[PDB]
């Protein structure tokens, strides 16, 4: 009902989640429901506290996915607030309970690129490229572009080939990354 | 095809271009911001030459072996004596890209972003001549008369020795396909020019082309290779790739191509651009692959700073039957030679030739992805008119191959398969140990005997019309080589301890042995006489008497009448027997 984004369905979802949370004040899947419905309703301040509420709790193996989702949704809201330090804490806490999380790395690579750390951004984007099974051509672009800016032009051109291999006719990359990396290659 | 790492080193920096002294004794490498001088024998680095300020983007070295040119990001060019001193500095308009000496006149060229700077030895001036585009790579015509330039704009253009521009070709797509290296084929009369020898300052500031014979290898970052004449005409079609190629290159012979690149290897090709194999594969991009002068060695340079020195070994592939030596020529042809009439025939494939086998009226050839059966059209024993009988479009793994009247026999690594012509399998046999040797020993058409030698030293006879393998003998060591005498009564065996052992097959008993052998054959007509080679001798033995020994290197492939078909390192030699001595 939330995922429909139809306002009556999202309000009904919020109401069931708040009813369940009133019966069970620690019920993480309902608290993530409240936060997600409130975000879809654009009530983002009401989502924010209902996620902070989850973020204080100890983890367990049953609620683990709703914990990991809630920390990621709260980290996004912290990036909207520009207080990246609490987002990085939530992303790293998520990785400590589950080192596989591609979205925990992809948000962290974006923070490293905002911080102009193009090398550590390329490390995050390399994990995101690898664990997408090279199916994320937007990370493909970002990885090649971060190698170009890191003065690693051969490595940038390697990835521009891998993006064109992964997706023929994929926009932008050929002219901007591939031909500027070629044009530098002997200066 | 086989390649062996002879030595390796890694510089402090990336390696941009490679030069060899013409006698092959020293290797020079444009690594980072210095020149490095190496011994080709074992990779000892003699000296870092210090002259430049910034990145040495290339080096090249003149045909007389007195002088080499090196170009830098610091805009300099330096002419070094082979005494390793830089007697004549020069300073170009911008950073240098490639430099190339002329084969004939020792006139130099030095390419840059717009401008290319020709001069002939110790004149007082340089023709800094202008270009439309970044001038990536340069190569002189084999007779020295034109300098051809490849451009980042995807054009190749041809300039005379004075610097006038005479011809252009554009790769369809232009700057989509940068020309990262080109090379004129060495294959003309001039290659022996300068092959007969026994002997810091600053420098200031064409018709009937279709009858000119030269051919240009073009490697472009549209990921295609193609060959072109000086007339601008394309030869055949674009030989497609799946990588960004670099440094398309040839041996001194002009017949085999080396091709490096973003495939992170050195691929090997024919002069027709058909693939033949793989020289050592690499951790990083390959920028350079230079064949050694006068020889089959190769040297490679990579983005990570590794230098690798390889020897290519080019193994022998052949089969003989009674008197028809069939063998590999180039790596794509079989030459079949009638040893009595001395007739030759060439059969051309369009791929590598991997295995050959021959038998009365039947020839078989294995390529990477099909196996060919060839047939003599007449029962005339002097015939050479081979036609393709059948062509099996199937890939095979094998250790050994033989052919019979109606069948191909495949040895997989412990298993023997009989396949019909037309590829349908007939029968199969599983040995108690790994197969080391096989020979066909004749028979009626379709029941032919096979003679088989195993690593455990067992020896078997197998009839192609039978499901069971017949033990002839067992030995204390592996079968290295194996032959039967003219009547089929007697066996000769090489025991993998470099000895020949000789046996009665009908009674299964040793007759005699000899302490130095590598290959052996019975005389095809005169029973009780055999020949072997080993330790630098040819050895003819008759009927348990003493053995006639004379110096030879090469191997006995067969023995008929008064002649022994010894094989030298590339060709059959037909030694004659002193019949008077055994008599």
């Amino acid at each position: 009902l939330m995922a429909t984004k139809q306002k009556s369905n999202v309000e009904q979802a919020l109401n069931t989640f708040t009813e369940i949370a009133a019966s069970e004040k620690e019920h993480i899947p309902a608290l993530l429901g409240m936060a997600t419905a409130y975000m879809i309703l654009k009530q983002t301040p009401r989502a924010r506290n209902q996620l902070k509420r989850i973020a204080k709790m100890n983890w367990n193996a049953i609620d683990a996915e709703e914990f990991e989702k809630s920390w990621l949704l709260l980290a996004d809201i912290y990036i909207q607030s520009a207080k990246y330090d609490m987002a990085e804490d939530l992303l790293k806490r998520c990785l400590r309970h589950n080192r596989s999380c591609c979205k925990a790395y992809e948000y962290m690579g974006y923070i490293m690129e905002k911080e102009q750390a193009y090398t550590d951004a390329a490390l995050n984007y390399e994990m995101a490229w690898k664990y997408s099974n090279r199916t994320n051509p937007a990370v493909g672009y970002k990885l090649a572009f971060n190698y170009l800016k890191a003065k690693r032009y051969v490595d940038s051109i390697d990835i521009c080939h891998q993006v064109l291999e992964a997706h023929p006719t994929y926009p932008k990359i050929r002219k901007d990354i591939l031909d500027k990396a070629r044009a530098s290659l002997r200066p | 095809m086989r390649a062996v790492l002879t030595w390796r080193d890694k510089a402090e920096h990336c390696i941009n271009d490679i030069a060899f002294k013409p006698d092959g004794t020293q290797l020079i490498l444009a690594a980072g911001s210095r020149l490095l001088v190496y011994d080709t024998s074992d990779g000892t680095l003699l000296q870092p030459l210090k002259g430049h300020k910034d990145t040495v983007y290339c080096v090249a070295y003149a045909k007389d072996g007195k002088r080499f040119a090196s170009g830098s990001a610091d805009k300099s060019v330096i002419i070094w004596t082979s005494k390793l001193e830089g007697i004549l500095k020069y300073t170009h308009n911008d950073a240098i890209q490639c430099v190339s000496y002329n084969p004939i006149t020792h006139q130099l060229a030095s390419c840059s972003s717009s401008d290319f700077g020709l001069w002939s030895p110790e004149q007082k001036s340089v023709s800094k001549h202008k270009s439309s585009s970044k001038i990536i790579c340069c190569s002189w015509t084999n007779d020295g008369q034109y300098l051809a330039l490849g451009m980042f704009n995807g054009i190749i253009s041809i300039r005379n020795k004075n610097g006038e521009e005479k011809v252009k070709i554009e790769r369809p797509g232009g700057s989509l396909s940068p020309i990262w290296s080109i090379c004129w084929n060495p294959s003309s009369r001039w290659e022996s020019f300068w092959m007969n020898r026994e002997n810091x300052x600053x420098x200031x500031x064409d018709d009937n082309l279709e009858e000119r014979n030269d051919i240009l290898a073009v490697a472009d970052w549209g990921q295609k290779v193609s060959f072109y004449q000086l007339s601008g005409k394309q030869i055949g079609k674009d030989r497609a790739l799946n990588f960004d190629p670099c440094c398309i290159s040839y041996f001194t012979k002009g017949e085999y191509i080396l091709l490096g690149g973003s495939d992170k290897q050195v691929s090997l090709f024919t002069k027709d651009g058909v693939r033949l194999g793989t020289v050592g594969e690499q951790n990083s991009w390959v920028w350079t692959c230079q064949a050694k002068p006068d020889s089959n060695y190769v040297v490679v340079g990579c983005q990570d700073g590794t230098i690798s020195f390889y020897q290519l070994i080019f193994s022998t592939v052949h089969g003989l039957y009674k008197d028809r030596y069939a063998y590999r020529d180039s790596m794509t042809d079989v030459i079949v030679q009638h040893l009595i009439t001395e007739q030759k025939v060439r059969i051309k494939c369009k791929e590598l030739v991997k295995k050959i086998a021959i038998y009365r009226n039947r020839l078989a050839i294995q390529l990477p992805e099909k196996i060919l059966i060839y047939e003599l059209y007449s029962e005339d024993l002097s015939d050479m008119h081979y036609r393709v009988k059948e062509k099996i479009i199937k890939k095979f793994e094998c250790n050994l191959l033989v052919v019979c009247a109606n069948h191909i026999i495949l040895c997989q690594e412990k298993r023997l398969q009989c396949l019909s012509f037309s590829g349908v399998k007939e029968r199969e046999w599983q040995m108690e140990s790994l197969i080391r040797y096989i020979k066909v020993i004749g028979g009626p058409p379709g029941r032919e005997g096979l003679l088989v030698g195993l690593k455990n030293g067992q020896i078997l006879k197998i009839f192609v019309d039978n499901l069971f393998a017949i033990v002839l003998l067992k030995q204390a060591t592996a079968v290295r080589c194996l032959d039967m005498s003219a009547s089929r009564k007697k066996l000769a065996v090489v025991d993998e301890n470099d000895t020949c052992l000789v046996y009665d097959i009908d009674t299964k008993e040793l007759l005699f042995q000899e302490p130095n052998a590598n290959s052996v054959a019975w005389n095809t007509q005169c029973e009780d006489m055999l020949c072997f080679s080993g330790g630098g001798y040819l050895n003819i033995k008759a009927s348990t008497f003493p053995v006639h020994r004379q110096k030879l290197q090469g191997f006995v492939v067969g023995y008929n009448g008064s002649k022994i078909f010894c094989l030298h390192v590339f060709s059959i030699s037909a030694v004659e027997v002193p019949q008077s001595a055994p008599m």
